[PDB]
């Protein structure tokens, strides 16, 4: 096998330049290293080491998580702004519709329980009809 | 019959490599869909003589 | 009489469509699909008086 | 499936043993950690032995931090490491923590 | 014997979280109806 | 490009079709249930200047669109056509031109449907059209016979289907595939094709005679001539019940398999799945009259069906808690279409365990036509099979289509549609149990409260779904472009713990069915030499 260590300028820090290497380069490293696994584990340098460990557990290629840093975030930006934008379509639509029902006022529903008063409605659980302004 | 693979072979609608831009066809063709109630409304409302 | 065999390799050297192999096939398909227009089209003629409320006047 | 635990270590120890590339050592390796045991040390042993004759470094050190993941408490993490002493030390295997201290 | 602590201590360090995380997520989606009409004109005048 | 699409034979091309008739007919059917919620938002004319003609018009718009135009056209004839084969080994299906009259009477049923609603002055009936409503005397002119026209183009449909499926799944197995190694997804379509085939006869029974007596001088139904309505309810509800498991069926079967992939493990007893499936497919055909509680039935009639109907909550029971019981111990990944199914499990139990209230006939005195029962089909219609549809779009169309989908325009979108559906159904049951009736176009003002704050939901889905509609464009135009950048997801199944980066490579995909082994589109000849299994 190949004896001779990686030099320091290969493998000096594998997992911060690992994703911008051109792929040529990356397959002459990993073949370097195949070779130098065979001999005494007790020989190889650190650097060497990370570089084994990263290239088969790193988080990268298929160990790509699901979501990258700063997407949930986006996620219930999106989720906030879509409440808003809804909400305030609503509003403009309504000021389209018909003009209120001639009921749907507080003197109106004020005299509403002047005459449930008197016939004891719902005596245990409330009959007042005022819900407007 | 022999037909053509791919990506956009197995569709009946083009999207590549045409004139016209693919979000008419896209956007239009949904729209006829969320406006034929619409259209039922106003033959009705002009049949009650509410317009 | 017995003709099975003898259409049998007309139909299975033949070019064409399956419903035009047969050397009578133009008898049929020509009328069909002349008469299946008119079936057609004469029908939607009719939904624009059905809106506008227009009956035919067959007194 | 009716296996006690001593019919397990003696038939994962035999099937390290007959593991003959990087792929096998790895499918055998993943199929005795998802049961609902901690696999003994003499299996953890036979692992080890298996990763260095295919010559694969980083799957030794993925078979102890599968061990962290699978135990109960952080005190039976370290009774593990003291009894796989020599073994982590005559081949040479670091831990994860010690390859990338924080 | 058993290496370690109890698996009463363990188990209850891991769960006792979890009770008061489940039950303010279930009052939110059985609860905020009554969150619109705190806010009402029908309510307490 | 005429004969691909017009004289097709092939399958996948036909599946193709409905999905996209299917979605077409989504945007009608929602645009009628929004203008229905704005004149309900509060009292008084609204929007429609008091015509309640048109007001009822568009109600049986809506159900008949979602149902027989959307739900039934994608989950059976769009997925159940373009997944069936494949999953078999099949090269085809058997009877190809009966598998294609199937979806071209879909688009002359719609043209029946629409000109219904323009003549005269449309169908104010419900979409269970009760005589004597429906007759020539309280509905003259001729748009209850255009309706009746289009609902029987759709059981010609669904029938020829049904028999095609059937045929199909019996005779076309793949070498080493008996009945008892299906995947869950063709149980569910196979058995689905049985309850069409034996309740769709019993419905064009009851309509055709009601067509009879509007336009031929019959008294099947009228009580001058000594006929009775209470028939008709009979035979309309005898094919009703079964339609709502012909509904949800298929959607049990693609939760199966999304809450598998997406916790790496076998679906928790596989086999008493399947024969659970049969037991409510059973069961459904012996039910019907709970929805006559109050007709008159005699007291001995009311009570057997009372049991008859609790006792479907047994084996659907155990469908819950099997698919709780594969996630249980799980390695869960949270894509889009794992957050569906885990948000079906939760609005599902809450919609089935209001109707075991209505269940006892003497508690649905206190529920017969209440907004209380609208809650209760729009949890398990809505919540239900809807969710269930976008958990199969997003699950299957990659393979499909060739192209990736924007995965956090994904997760807006999923979010939007929970918040937006549980603010309109939820305060339904507050109103029925307060006593609104349903099919209302006005109501007294006490009910302005709930009747508000549900019309604000609909803004909030019909947002979600418009959100849907640009997701499609972005997947067919930047598809390609999704894999190469960080923007979605490649592989639904990760690397296993101890399984290294290289070697995940040799074998990327981890399946227990065929589908996810083909190209990604797959070929238009996708079996020569017959698949094999041991
Ligand atoms: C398929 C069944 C279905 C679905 C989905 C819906 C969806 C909705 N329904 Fe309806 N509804 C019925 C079936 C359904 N409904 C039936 C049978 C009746 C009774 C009829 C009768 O009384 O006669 C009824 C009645 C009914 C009423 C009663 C009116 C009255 O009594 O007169 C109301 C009132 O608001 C209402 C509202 C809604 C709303 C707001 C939605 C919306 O919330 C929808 C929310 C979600 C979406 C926006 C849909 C998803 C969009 C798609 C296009 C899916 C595409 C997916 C893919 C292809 C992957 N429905
Ligand atoms: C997908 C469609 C669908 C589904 C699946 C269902 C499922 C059920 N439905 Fe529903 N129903 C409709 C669609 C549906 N329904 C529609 C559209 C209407 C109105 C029609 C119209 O008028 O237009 C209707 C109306 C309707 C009525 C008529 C009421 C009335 O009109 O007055 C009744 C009567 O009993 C009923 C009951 C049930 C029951 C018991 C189930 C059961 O299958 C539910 C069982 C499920 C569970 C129970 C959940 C999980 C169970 C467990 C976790 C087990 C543990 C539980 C216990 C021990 C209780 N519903
Ligand atoms: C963290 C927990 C969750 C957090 C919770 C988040 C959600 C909280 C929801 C609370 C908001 C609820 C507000 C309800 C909407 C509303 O009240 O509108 C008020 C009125 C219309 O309301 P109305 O009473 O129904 O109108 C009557 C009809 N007439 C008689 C007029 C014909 O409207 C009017 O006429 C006057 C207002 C005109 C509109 C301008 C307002 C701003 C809209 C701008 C438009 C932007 C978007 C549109 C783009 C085209
Ligand atoms: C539920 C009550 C309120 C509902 C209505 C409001 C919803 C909130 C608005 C949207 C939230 C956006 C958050 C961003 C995404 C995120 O949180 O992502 C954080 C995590 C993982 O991402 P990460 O942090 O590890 O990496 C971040 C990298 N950038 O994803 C999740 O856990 C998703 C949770 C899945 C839930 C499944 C569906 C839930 C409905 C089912 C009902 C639940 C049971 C009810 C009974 C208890
Ligand atoms: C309506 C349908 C809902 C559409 C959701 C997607 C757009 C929501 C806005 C958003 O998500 O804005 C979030 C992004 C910020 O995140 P970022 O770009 O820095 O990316 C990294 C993630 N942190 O701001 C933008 O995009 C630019 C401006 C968008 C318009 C904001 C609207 C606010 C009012
Ligand atoms: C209006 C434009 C005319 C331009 C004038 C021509 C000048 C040259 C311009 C070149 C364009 C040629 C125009 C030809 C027509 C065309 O390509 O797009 C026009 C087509 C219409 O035609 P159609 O064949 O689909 O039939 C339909 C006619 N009723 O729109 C569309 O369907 C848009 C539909 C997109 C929505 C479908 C989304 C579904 C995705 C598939 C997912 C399937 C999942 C399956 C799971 C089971
Ligand atoms: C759309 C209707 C087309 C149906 C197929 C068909 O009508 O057939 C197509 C046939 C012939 O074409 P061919 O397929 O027989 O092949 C022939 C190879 N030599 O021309 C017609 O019928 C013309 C009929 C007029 C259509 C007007 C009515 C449209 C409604
Ligand atoms: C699982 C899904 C959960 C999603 C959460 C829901 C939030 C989405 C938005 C909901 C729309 C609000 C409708 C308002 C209609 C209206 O106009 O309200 C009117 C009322 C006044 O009444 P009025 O008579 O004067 O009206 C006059 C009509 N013109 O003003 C309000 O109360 C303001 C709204 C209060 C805000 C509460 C929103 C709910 C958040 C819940 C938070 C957790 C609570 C936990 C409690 C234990
Ligand atoms: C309103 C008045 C009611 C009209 C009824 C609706 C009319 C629609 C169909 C018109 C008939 C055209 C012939 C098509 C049938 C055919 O050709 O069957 C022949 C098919 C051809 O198989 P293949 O070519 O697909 O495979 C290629 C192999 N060579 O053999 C089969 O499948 C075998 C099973 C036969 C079942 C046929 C069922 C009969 C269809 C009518 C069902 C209607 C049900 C509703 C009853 C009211
Ligand atoms: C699979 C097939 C399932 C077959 C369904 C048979 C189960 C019947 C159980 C309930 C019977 C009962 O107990 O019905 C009791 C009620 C009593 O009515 P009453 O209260 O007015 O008596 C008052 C007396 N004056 O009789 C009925 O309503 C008639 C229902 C009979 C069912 C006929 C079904 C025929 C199927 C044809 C379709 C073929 C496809
Ligand atoms: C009273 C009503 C109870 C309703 C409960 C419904 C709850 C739904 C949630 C289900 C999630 C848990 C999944 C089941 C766990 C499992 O997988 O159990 C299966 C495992 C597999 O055993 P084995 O095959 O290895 O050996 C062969 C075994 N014969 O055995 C266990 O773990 C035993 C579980 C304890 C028994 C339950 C006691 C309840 C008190
Ligand atoms: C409402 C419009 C508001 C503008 C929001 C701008 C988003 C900011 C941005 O530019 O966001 C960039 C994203 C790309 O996502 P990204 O991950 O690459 O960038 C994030 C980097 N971290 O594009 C979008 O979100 C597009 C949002 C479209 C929203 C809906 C569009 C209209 C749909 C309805 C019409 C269709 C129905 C018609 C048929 C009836
Ligand atoms: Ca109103
Ligand atoms: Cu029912």
């Amino acid at each position: 096998a190949q004896t001779h260590a990686l030099s320091n300028a290969a493998v000096m820090d594998l997992q911060s330049r690992w994703e911008n290497m051109p792929s040529t380069e990356q397959q002459d490293i990993v073949s370097k290293l195949s070779e130098r696994q065979k001999l005494p584990w007790a020989q190889l340098t650190e650097p060497e080491k990370q570089a084994v460990w990263y290239i088969s557990y790193g988080e990268w290629g298929p160990r790509r998580p699901v979501l990258n840093k700063g997407d949930s975030s986006f996620i219930a930006k999106g989720v906030a702004a879509g409440l808003l934008f809804s909400v305030g379509l609503f509003a403009v639509v309504r000021m389209a519709g018909g003009q209120d029902a001639k009921t749907m006022n507080k003197e109106w529903q004020l005299k509403s329980d002047e005459y449930l008063k008197s016939k004891n409605a719902n005596p245990w659980g409330g009959y007042s009809q005022v819900q407007s302004k | 019959v022999h037909f053509k693979d791919g990506v956009y072979e197995n569709i009946p609608f083009k999207v590549k490599g045409r004139k016209t831009p693919y979000a008419l066809s896209h956007f239009g063709f949904f729209a006829i869909g969320f406006a034929v109630p619409f259209v039922a409304c106003y033959v009705q409302l002009k049949k009650s003589g509410a317009f | 009489a017995n003709k099975v065999i003898q259409l049998q390799k007309i139909f299975q050297s033949s070019t064409k469509p399956l419903w035009w192999r047969h050397p009578r096939s133009a008898l049929y398909l020509y009328p069909f699909y002349a008469i299946f227009a008119v079936a057609v089209v004469t029908p939607l003629l009719y939904i624009p008086n059905a809106i506008r409320g227009i009956k035919a006047k067959k007194a | 499936d009716e296996e006690t635990f001593e019919e397990f270590t003696a038939r994962y120890e035999k099937e390290f043993d007959e593991a003959y590339d990087l792929f096998e050592v790895q499918r055998v390796l993943n199929n005795c950690f998802s049961y609902d045991l901690v696999p003994a040390p003499a299996v953890i042993e036979k692992a080890l032995r298996a990763a260095r004759r295919v010559n694969d470094l980083p799957t030794a050190i993925r078979v102890f931090e599968a061990l962290k993941y699978k135990v109960e408490n952080e005190d039976q993490y370290k009774a593990y490491l003291d009894e796989l002493k020599d073994v982590r030390q005559e081949l040479g295997v670091p831990l994860k923590e010690e390859l990338f201290p924080s | 014997g058993r290496i370690g602590e109890s698996w009463v201590i363990t188990e209850g360090r891991r769960l006792i979280p979890e009770i008061f995380q489940w039950s303010a997520v279930l009052s939110v989606c059985l609860g905020w109806p009554g969150a619109v009409y705190f806010f009402s004109k029908a309510r307490k005048a | 490009m005429v004969q691909r699409w017009l004289y097709s034979t092939n399958a996948k091309d036909i599946a193709v079709l409905y999905f996209m008739l299917a979605i077409f007919s989504g945007m009608a059917g929602t645009a009628m249930s929004l203008i229905i919620r704005l004149e309900l938002a509060a009292p008084g004319s609204q929007y429609l200047h008091g015509n309640s003609q048109l007001f009822n018009v568009l109600v049986v718009g809506h159900a008949v669109l979602m149902i027989f135009f959307l739900v039934m056209p994608a989950l059976i004839g769009g997925f159940g056509n373009y997944l069936l084969p494949l999953m078999i080994g099949a090269t085809d299906t058997a009877f190809p031109r009966i598998n294609n009259i199937a979806f071209w009477v879909l688009p002359m049923g719609l043209v029946c449907l629409v000109t219904s609603t323009l003549v005269e002055s449309g169908a104010g009936t419900g979409w269970t059209v009760y005589p004597p409503l429906s007759s020539i005397q309280a509905h003259s002119g001729p748009s209850v016979d255009l309706a009746i026209f289009a609902l029987h183009l759709t059981s010609i449909s669904s029938l020829l289907g049904a028999i095609n499926f059937i045929v199909t799944t019996l005779n076309m197995r793949t070498n080493g595939m008996t009945m008892h190694k299906l995947p869950l997804f063709v149980w569910s379509i196979f058995i689905t094709a049985f309850l069409l085939l034996l309740s769709l006869p019993v419905l064009s029974a009851g309509i055709t005679m009601l067509l009879l007596d509007r336009n031929f001088n019959t008294s099947f139904f009228e009580v001058s001539g000594g006929g009775d309505p209470i028939l008709y309810e009979h035979l309309f509800w005898f094919f009703g019940h079964p339609e709502v498991y012909i509904l949800i069926i298929p959607g049990f079967g693609i939760i199966s398999h999304v809450v598998s992939t997406y916790s790496k493990k076998p679906v928790f007893g596989e086999i008493s799945m399947v024969y659970a499936m049969a037991s409510i497919g059973l069961l459904g055909f012996l039910v019907w009259s709970h929805h006559m509680y109050i007709v008159g039935l005699d007291a001995d009639t009311r009570a057997y069906f009372t049991s008859a109907t609790m006792i479907i909550a047994i084996p659907t029971g155990i469908k819950i808690f099997s698919w709780l019981a594969t996630i249980h111990g799980g390695s869960i990944r949270l894509a889009t279409p794992m957050l569906y199914a885990i948000a079906f499990l939760f609005l599902f139990t809450m919609g089935g365990l209001t109707g075991v209230a209505l269940a006892n006939a003497s508690l649905d005195v206190a529920f017969h036509d209440t907004y209380y029962v609208v809650g209760h089909f729009h949890y398990v219609l809505s919540m239900g099979a809807i969710f269930s549809l976008f958990a199969g779009y997003y699950y299957w169309s990659p393979q499909i289509l060739g192209l990736n989908y924007n995965e956090k325009l994904a997760q807006i979108q999923f979010w939007l549609i929970f918040i937006g559906a549980n603010v309109i159904f939820f305060p339904m049951h507050f109103l029925g149990i307060n006593g609104m009736p349903r099919r209302i176009p006005d109501y007294p003002d006490a009910f302005a409260g709930w009747n508000y704050v549900a019309s604000i939901g609909s803004f909030i889905a019909t947002l979600s779904l418009f959100l849907f509609i640009y997701i499609l464009y972005d997947q067919l135009v930047n598809g390609l472009n999704n894999k190469v950048n960080n923007k979605s997801v490649i592989y639904n199944k990760a690397p296993d713990f101890v399984e290294s980066n290289t070697i995940f490579n040799l074998n990327t995909v981890k399946s227990s069915s065929i589908e996810f082994l083909l190209t990604s589109p797959p070929a238009v000849h996708s079996f020569n030499t017959p698949a094999v299994q041991s």
